[PDB]
């Protein structure tokens, strides 16, 4: 499985739980920006590695990263 | 145990196969107000019936490519759609939403689970956790 | 006005010329970094993604037709003016197989006029090798003068060509019910643009080209020809060549059309004079082809009743109305299919594009074996080059028809609009057309390329006896072999007792020498064509096999379920599922540019090599015919050893032993290939990032001499890295082609 | 020296004409060093000194103005002068680029011709 | 609208327009099923040593051809039935030291992908490791007996010609 | 001269049998051991 | 060498008759037929169009049957 790593750096925009295309990140309430959210990862069972959470992200650096670990039959995306 | 009618389809071969059964299978249901043409993420075009619908689909990812079809291409959006995990023993699971709201929203109970108090460019170097097993995002501390 | 369908606006502005990226919301931003120079012209032609509306968009591409063609005339233009002006063209009508063709002169400059080469009759030029001289020989022109007035006639069709394209969008644009009438777009094509056309080309062909020629094969000089206007004029100077010009215009209203049999014969062989077809066969022709396609042009309906309907023609093909074995289409068949048609432009330009490229493959075969030219086929670079020339368009056109097919499948394509139909059921099965194309791609790989292999090891070995030669194991192609056979036997004095010679001289028959050297001759098929042509169906299914991926794929993929939201040209979707690099419909374009270059090039080679060693060389007085390389194909050409020694290091010894003659240029533009081609590799392999990364290093020298510029700096984007490494590839490795094969054919002729 | 050499005589005395051998063979023989191939090798001595400063030093100039016209041009800027090359503000960079040799040393010792370290972005 | 809904001749494979198969008439025509599903692999019935024995035959019998007419022995007879009998042995003992090993790996608990307990593949019906044993030495004894009958009927063609001729009633 | 492969070498029968044994006898025991290594199961 | 071909004889006219009324027989049986245009159906039921494409099939049929009856010797 991939490890998706979300950082404090944080704004609540929630682009990266819109651009998932698997569902693996939600928001939860945070009070840590004013938006009072930050994107969690718990489903990173799912996460293929697309990066597209990466892609959607405003922030400099990124506030989330994904790294590609252990491959599954789930994160190599095969329906064989 | 699922509800819904099979969409009207001819069968393709994007369809399930050998891992659907040995491995896992998903299964996505929605509701329509009217019996209308869809694409099928395994290539294709099939009808949703008027009503529960109910399919099954070899990937999470095609359940959810299939799910922002149906709230993004259609007027009105179909947003009541749920996506199920089904194992080889019968077992299916509600994935989608997981709580029951939707991800892209904020609920009052979901809890922290991939957060890292830091700030990216402040992880701890990799000379120290060498012989160790964690790698540089799962640790504690900020150097 | 006369058909009420104009009133188009966008005013004739000039202010819009300062102001790049007006078509695009996001080009018209603010340029910022580098990528917006690049974005500038990648999409400065796509007007579908400009606005919306297809009305606006057809008008759009009336006008950039209208211009195209204006282009077109200025470069045919061009073309008459220099064989009017830069040309030996009246030198090669005296003497046309002692002059070689010329109609380009190099300025006095820096080592430069080394390249105006000897030409025959005093004449310091360069050796053209495009066939105008062949072509304007047969088409009637015997002075220069006639070819200055075909180009001032040229230029103003240019200019009248850019004045039909302004005054069809700036002035009276049509609507768009006007485009949508493709019954009476095929009634007028078939019938106004084909028919007539072919119709007033063989009227010139009756009255000026046949006179020409005639009194060219005769003897008589060129400028002792009387010009075209008297042919024309009085029918006695006209009678004199032809008796059936005698009865006039009246055998062929009485219905007496075997009084016109000596101009329009149906003989089908070559003049053994110039050495291309008959002229009154080809006159013959285009009166057939014109009485053909204007009859081809009422079918139909337009505003008569009378026709068909190509939407109930299109909405009846289907099951239960098939043939049995054909009704696996099932019962909606092809019934959205011109709904398709008539609104997506796209799906219209792949069937074009693959028709035209395809058809331009069916004009370089059909130009070498039957030469449609006098003094065409004893000039061995034109006829190459011809073939060469028409073969890479072909292919080009051919994969552009790949690309917009992937084009309409993730833009213009509707699921709700074709629902269980052909269309609809392709991609409904199409891992089964997929996966039967990679099987028999590796069939065809191991029982074409691995049997070469075979040979080469083989050879190696020394035990010829058990190689696929006409002499070991042979695999003579006796399907073609008979072929030939009832091609030659159809001709007879039979299945086709009208023609006298065969068809073409490449199937059987006999030999048309022309000048000492061969015209024509037999091509006979062995082994080594068994083996050729099963390389050719190999390479020409591996292209179809990534190109068809690509469309079929294009939407979406057991992979990537949603491909057709990421676009048509994405770079990826991250390095997720293993990495999905280059899953776009774009890239498999990009990769079948590779596959239609290393199928084009194994055929022009085919082509060069068994047309030099088995057709083309020296007739002598007896009959002996020598032929260039010596007949070499037949036991080289089956190794890859030999298709290296005996075709690519010994028949490139006029290229690069080339420097300080006339054909030094070739030489240079030889090893220009060979540069072009290596440094595409650096694009191919290489990654962006590397290249920004060091970009950054750049970037940091400029800073600290506040040499800091607004426009940001940054590496080419992975899809652009991707075009620029492939045009590099094929340039640079057609450039070598083109360098070998026409310093080859201007040295040995 | 290629007037005395016993090789270059034999690309001298058969070789086309022209206006590319004729007014070129002299000039060249004249001045020039050849070997034992009858071909002038560019040689670096005391008698080149006064010979390669030509192309060396003149090409310094001409690449110098061509850097300072375009440093000049783009000190003073701003992401569409890049795109529309302002005419006047490139003919005031190339009057003040001829003289670019001058300016170049009115740089460095007033320390206007590098940036600080602080003031230059650098990656990790 | 017309996505199943008019009756064409081809339908989902199994009634199931979710599966990754259609049912056209190559995979579902009496006559194409009547010959696949009464070949040796899918007769119903059989034992796998059966299965494989009829399996062998018939292989080992057409492999010893390709190397009798083409082999590098074919200038001669003798070594020509030779070389092809030999290789249809070495591509028989190739080819059933894959079976095993494939039985050897795939069996190892509950298998993966077709032979696990779960799976619904109808055209891979050996579902135990013990079927693939028993086949993997039906088809080597098979093959190998059908190799040698071949090789001894290109042995013997002299007489067998004359016996097909009736030159042996003299 | 040379109608066939020869020797001229002591123990000239040693490549007859070697040849075969490392290059197409014993290889596929080989690959068959080494697959049921990488595949075998914990 | 040539298919014979004959000159225009009445008994050329008579099968160009005969084989531009076996037109009309036939082409009574079309679709969409009496379609305006001129003379909307005053042609006995064929209008202007039909009776223009009925006579050109007409011409185009005498002319192949005219060109097939004069090479084999009957016309
Ligand atoms: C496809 C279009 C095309 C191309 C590739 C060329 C190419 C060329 N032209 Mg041409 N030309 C063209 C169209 C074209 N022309 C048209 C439409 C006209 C007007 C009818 C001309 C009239 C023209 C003249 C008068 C001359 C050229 C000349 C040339 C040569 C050098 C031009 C130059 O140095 O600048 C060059 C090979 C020059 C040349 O050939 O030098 C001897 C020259 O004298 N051209
Ligand atoms: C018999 C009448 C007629 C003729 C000759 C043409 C001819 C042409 N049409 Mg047109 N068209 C017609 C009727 C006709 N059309 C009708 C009724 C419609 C409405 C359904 C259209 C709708 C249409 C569209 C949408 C387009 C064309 C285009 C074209 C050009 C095709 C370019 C080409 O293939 O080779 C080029 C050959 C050229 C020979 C020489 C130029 C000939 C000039 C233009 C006319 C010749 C006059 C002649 C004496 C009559 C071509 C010149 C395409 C085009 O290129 O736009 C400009 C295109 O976009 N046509
Ligand atoms: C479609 C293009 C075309 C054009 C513009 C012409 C034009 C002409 N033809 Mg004609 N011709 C054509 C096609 C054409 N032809 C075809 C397809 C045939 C084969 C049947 C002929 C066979 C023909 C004959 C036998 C004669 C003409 C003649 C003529 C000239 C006047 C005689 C006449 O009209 O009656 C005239 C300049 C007459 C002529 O020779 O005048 C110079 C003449 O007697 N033509
Ligand atoms: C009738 C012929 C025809 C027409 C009208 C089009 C039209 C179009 N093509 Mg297309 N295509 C064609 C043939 C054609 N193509 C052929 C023969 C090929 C195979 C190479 C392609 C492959 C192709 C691809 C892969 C793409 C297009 C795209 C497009 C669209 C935008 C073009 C553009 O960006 O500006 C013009 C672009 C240039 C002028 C680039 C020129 C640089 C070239 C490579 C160097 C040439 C070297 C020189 C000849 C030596 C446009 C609608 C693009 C699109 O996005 O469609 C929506 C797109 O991605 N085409
Ligand atoms: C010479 C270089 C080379 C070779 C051998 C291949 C080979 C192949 N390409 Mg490829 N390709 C190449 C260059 C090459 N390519 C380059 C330079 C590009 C750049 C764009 C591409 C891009 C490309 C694409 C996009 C595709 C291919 C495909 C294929 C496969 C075609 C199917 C086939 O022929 O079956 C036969 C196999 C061969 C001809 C390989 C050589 C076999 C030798 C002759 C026999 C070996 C004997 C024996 C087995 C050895 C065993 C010894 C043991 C010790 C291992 C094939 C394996 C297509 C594919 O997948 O088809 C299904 C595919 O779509 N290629
Ligand atoms: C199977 C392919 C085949 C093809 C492509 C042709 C093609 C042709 N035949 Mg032909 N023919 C064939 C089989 C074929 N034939 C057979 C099996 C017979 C019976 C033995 C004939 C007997 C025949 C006769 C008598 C004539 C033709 C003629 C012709 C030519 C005129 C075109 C046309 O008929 O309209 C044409 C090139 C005519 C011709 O020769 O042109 C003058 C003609 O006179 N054919
Ligand atoms: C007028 C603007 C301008 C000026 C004053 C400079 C000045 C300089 N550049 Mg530069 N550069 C420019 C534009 C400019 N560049 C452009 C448009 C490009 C893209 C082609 C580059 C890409 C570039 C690279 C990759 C490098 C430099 C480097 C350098 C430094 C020394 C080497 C050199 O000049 O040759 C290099 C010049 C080029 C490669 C192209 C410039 C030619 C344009 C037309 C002027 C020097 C201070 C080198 C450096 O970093 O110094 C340590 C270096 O590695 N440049
Ligand atoms: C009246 C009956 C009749 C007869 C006896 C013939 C006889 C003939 N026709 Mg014909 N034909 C006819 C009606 C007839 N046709 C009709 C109604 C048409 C439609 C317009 C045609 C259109 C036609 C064509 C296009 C050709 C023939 C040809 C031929 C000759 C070739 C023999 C063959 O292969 O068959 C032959 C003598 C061929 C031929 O040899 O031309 C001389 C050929 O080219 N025919
Ligand atoms: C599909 C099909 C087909 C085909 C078929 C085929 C493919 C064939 C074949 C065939 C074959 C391929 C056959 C075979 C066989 C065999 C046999 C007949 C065997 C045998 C054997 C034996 C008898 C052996 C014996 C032995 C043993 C075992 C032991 C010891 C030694 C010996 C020798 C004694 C067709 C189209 C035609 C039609 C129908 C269907
Ligand atoms: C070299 C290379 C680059 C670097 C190439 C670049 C940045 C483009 C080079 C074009 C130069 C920078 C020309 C631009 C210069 C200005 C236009 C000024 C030119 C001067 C004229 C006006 C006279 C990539 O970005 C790249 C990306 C992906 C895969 C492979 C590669 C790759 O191989
Ligand atoms: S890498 Fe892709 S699948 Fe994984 S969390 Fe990011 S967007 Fe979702
Ligand atoms: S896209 Fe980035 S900033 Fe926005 S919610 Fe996700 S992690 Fe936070
Ligand atoms: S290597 Fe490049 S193309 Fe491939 S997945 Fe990564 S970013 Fe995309
Ligand atoms: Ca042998
Ligand atoms: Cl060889």
């Amino acid at each position: 499985s991939h490890s998706v790593k979300i950082y404090d750096t944080c704004i609540g925009c929630t682009q990266c739980v819109r651009a998932c295309p698997t569902d693996v990140l939600e928001m939860v309430p945070w009070d840590g920006c004013r938006a009072g959210q930050i994107a969690a990862s718990p489903r990173t069972e799912d996460c293929v590695g697309c990066k597209r959470c990466e892609t959607a992200c405003p922030t400099d650096f990124l506030s989330i990263r994904v790294y590609l670990g252990a491959e599954t039959s789930r994160s190599m995306g095969l329906a064989y | 145990a699922l509800t819904g009618s099979m969409p009207k389809f001819g069968g393709s071969t994007g369809g399930l196969l050998t891992a659907a059964f040995v491995e896992e299978r998903y299964a996505i249901t929605w509701t329509s107000s009217k019996e209308q043409v869809f694409e099928m993420p395994t290539g294709g075009a099939a009808t949703m019936n008027e009503g529960e619908n109910l399919l099954e689909l070899a990937r999470k990812e095609q359940c959810l490519a299939l799910g922002a079809q149906l709230r993004t291409k259609f007027k009105p959006k179909i947003t009541d759609y749920k996506i199920y995990r089904i194992f080889p023993n019968g077992e299916t699971t509600f994935i989608h939403p997981a709580d029951g709201v939707f991800p892209e929203k904020v609920n009052e109970g979901r809890g922290y689970s991939g957060k890292k108090d830091r700030r990216i460019g402040e992880n701890p170097n990799p000379a120290t956790i060498k012989f160790s097993g964690q790698n540089t995002f799962e640790t504690d501390m900020k150097s | 006005a006369s058909a009420a369908t104009e009133q188009s606006p966008i005013p004739t502005s000039f202010e819009r010329w300062a102001k790049p990226g007006h078509f695009d919301r996001t080009l018209a931003r603010g340029p910022k970094t580098t990528t917006w120079i690049w974005n500038l012209h990648a999409d400065a032609h796509d007007f579908d993604s400009h606005t919306n509306d297809l009305q606006d968009i057809s008008r759009k591409i009336f006008s950039a037709h209208f211009g195209h063609l204006a282009v077109v005339f200025v470069w045919l233009s061009g073309m008459y003016f220099h064989g009017a002006r830069f040309s030996n063209f009246s030198s090669w009508m005296a003497d046309p197989t002692h002059i070689r063709p010329s109609a380009q002169v190099v300025w006095p400059l820096v080592g430069q006029d080394i390249l105006n080469g000897d030409m025959g009759g005093g004449f310091r030029g360069i050796q053209i090798t495009s066939g105008l001289f062949q072509m304007w020989r047969g088409e009637g022109f015997t002075n220069e003068f006639q070819l200055y007035c075909t180009a001032i006639g040229a230029l103003v069709m240019a200019g009248l060509m850019i004045f039909a394209g302004w005054f069809h969008y700036h002035v009276r644009s049509p609507k768009l019910e006007w485009f949508q009438n493709v019954q009476s777009m095929l009634n007028h094509h078939l019938a106004g643009l084909l028919g007539l056309g072919s119709l007033g080309w063989a009227g010139h062909l009756i009255h000026v080209a046949l006179p020409t020629n005639k009194l060219l094969d005769a003897g008589v000089a060129p400028q002792d020809i009387p010009l075209p206007h008297e042919f024309v004029l009085d029918k006695a100077l006209m009678a004199e060549l032809y008796p059936s010009f005698a009865q006039g215009i009246r055998p062929f209203f009485t219905l007496n059309w075997a009084t016109y049999s000596d101009f329009l014969t149906f003989n089908g062989g070559l003049n053994p004079v110039t050495g291309g077809l008959w002229m009154t066969d080809i006159a013959h022709h285009h009166v057939a082809i014109a009485v053909l396609f204007i009859f081809a042009g009422h079918m139909y309906r337009t505003n008569w009743g009378i026709g068909h309907s190509i939407r109930t023609m299109l909405e009846d093909a289907r099951h239960p109305k098939m043939l049995p074995f054909l009704s696996f289409i099932g019962p909606v068949g092809h019934r959205g299919l011109f709904e398709v048609l008539t609104t997506s432009w796209h799906a219209q330009l792949s069937i074009n594009l693959a028709m035209m490229g395809s058809l331009s493959i069916i004009v370089a075969q059909h130009m070498y074996s039957m030469p449609p030219y006098p003094y065409l086929a004893t000039d061995y670079g034109t006829v190459t080059s011809l073939f060469t020339h028409h073969m890479w368009i072909g292919g080009f056109l051919i994969v552009g028809a790949a690309a917009h097919a992937g084009i309409f499948m993730v833009r213009d394509y509707d699921p709700a609009e074709n629902v269980n139909n052909v269309l609809d059921r392709v991609l409904r099965h199409r891992d089964a057309i997929i996966s039967h194309l990679v099987w028999v791609c590796q069939f065809l790989g191991f029982h074409s390329f691995a049997m070469y292999c075979h040979n080469d090891t083989m050879r190696a070995f020394g035990r010829p006896q058990d190689m696929f030669s006409d002499t070991g194991i042979q695999l003579q192609p006796i399907f073609a072999q008979w072929v030939q056979h009832i091609q030659t036997m159809a001709v007879g004095s039979t299945t086709a007792p009208g023609v006298a010679s065969p068809a073409s001289y490449a199937f059987g028959g006999g030999l048309v020498a022309v000048g000492g050297k061969v015209a024509m001759m037999p091509i006979s098929l062995g082994t080594a064509d068994f083996l050729i042509h099963h390389i050719h169906a190999f390479t020409i299914h591996v292209t179809v096999l990534v190109l068809l991926k690509g469309v079929l794929f294009a939407r979406n993929s057991r992979l990537i379920p949603d491909k057709s939201e990421l676009g048509f040209r994405f770079p990826c979707d991250g390095p997720g599922r293993g990495g999905t690099c280059q899953v776009s419909a774009w890239d498999h374009v990009f990769l079948g540019l590779f596959w239609m270059y290393n199928s084009i090039a194994m055929v022009i080679f085919h082509f060069f090599w068994k047309m030099q060693s088995d057709v083309w060389g020296a007739v002598d007085a007896n009959g002996t015919v020598s032929h260039i390389t010596g007949g070499n194909f037949a036991q080289s050409s089956i190794t890859i050893n030999g298709w290296l020694r005996d075709f690519l290091w010994a028949q490139a010894t006029q290229v690069i032993s080339s420097y300080g003659s006339a054909l030094s240029a070739y030489g240079l533009m030889f090893l220009a290939g060979h540069f072009v081609f290596a440094f595409s590799l650096m694009f191919l392999f290489s990654g962006r990032g590397y290249w920004q990364e060091l970009i950054e290093s750049i970037v940091w020298a400029h800073n600290k001499l506040r040499i800091t510029t607004a426009i940001q700096p940054r590496a080419l984007s992975i899809t652009q890295g991707r075009a620029v490494g492939a045009a590099h590839y094929l340039l640079g490795s057609i450039v070598t082609t083109w360098a070998f094969f026409l310093a080859r054919m201007a040295a040995i002729g | 020296p290629c007037a005395s050499s016993p090789a270059f005589n034999e690309r001298m005395q058969n070789a086309p004409e022209g206006y590319y051998f004729d007014t070129p063979y002299q000039s060249y023989a004249a001045n020039l060093l050849c070997g034992a191939e009858g071909l002038p090798h560019q040689q670096l001595r005391f008698d080149r000194a006064i010979d390669v400063l030509i192309p060396f030093g003149i090409f310094f100039y001409v690449a110098g103005f061509i850097g300072w016209s375009g440093r000049a041009y783009l000190i003073s800027s701003p992401e569409e002068t890049e795109i529309f090359i302002d005419v006047a503000l490139a003919i005031k960079s190339f009057v003040q680029g001829l003289l670019w040799p001058l300016l170049a040393v009115k740089e460095l010792t007033t320390g206007e011709l590098t940036a600080p370290v602080s003031e230059v972005s650098v990656s990790p | 609208s017309d996505a199943y809904i008019s009756d064409d001749p081809i339908q989902p494979y199994q009634g199931n327009p979710q599966l990754g198969n259609l049912a056209t008439p190559i995979n579902s025509s009496n006559l194409a099923k009547a010959f696949i599903n009464n070949l040796p692999a899918y007769r119903p019935g059989l034992t796998p040593f059966l299965r494989g024995l009829e399996i062998g035959m018939a292989h080992g019998y057409f492999l010893v051809g390709p190397e009798v007419v083409f082999g590098p022995l074919k200038e001669g007879s003798h070594g020509a039935n030779l070389s092809g009998l030999i290789t249809a042995i070495y591509i028989t003992v190739s080819a059933c030291l894959g079976i095993s090993i494939f039985a050897l790996a795939t069996f190892q608990g509950d298998p993966r992908g077709t032979y696990n307990s779960h799976s619904r593949d109808r055209l891979r019906p050996l579902r135990k490791k013990e079927d693939w044993y028993q086949l993997s030495g039906g088809i080597l004894m098979g093959s190998l007996g059908g190799a040698i009958f071949a090789y001894a009927l290109l042995e013997n063609f002299e007489l067998l010609d004359s016996i097909l001729r009736g030159a042996v009633n003299v | 001269d040379a109608t066939q492969l020869e020797g001229a070498y002591a123990a000239a029968w040693l490549p007859w049998i070697m040849i075969p044994m490392i290059t197409y006898i014993l290889p596929f025991p080989i690959f068959a051991i080494a697959f049921l290594w990488i595949e075998r199961e914990g | 060498v040539v298919p014979n071909t004959v000159t225009w004889g009445p008994n050329v006219a008579i099968v160009m008759i005969i084989c531009n009324l076996i037109a009309f027989a036939i082409g009574k049986q079309v679709i969409q037929i009496p379609d305006a245009g001129p003379a909307p159906g005053t042609f006995l039921g064929l209008g202007l169009p039909a009776l223009l494409g009925v006579t050109s099939l007409g011409h185009a049929i005498g002319v192949g049957a005219i060109l097939g009856l004069a090479n084999i010797g009957v016309l």
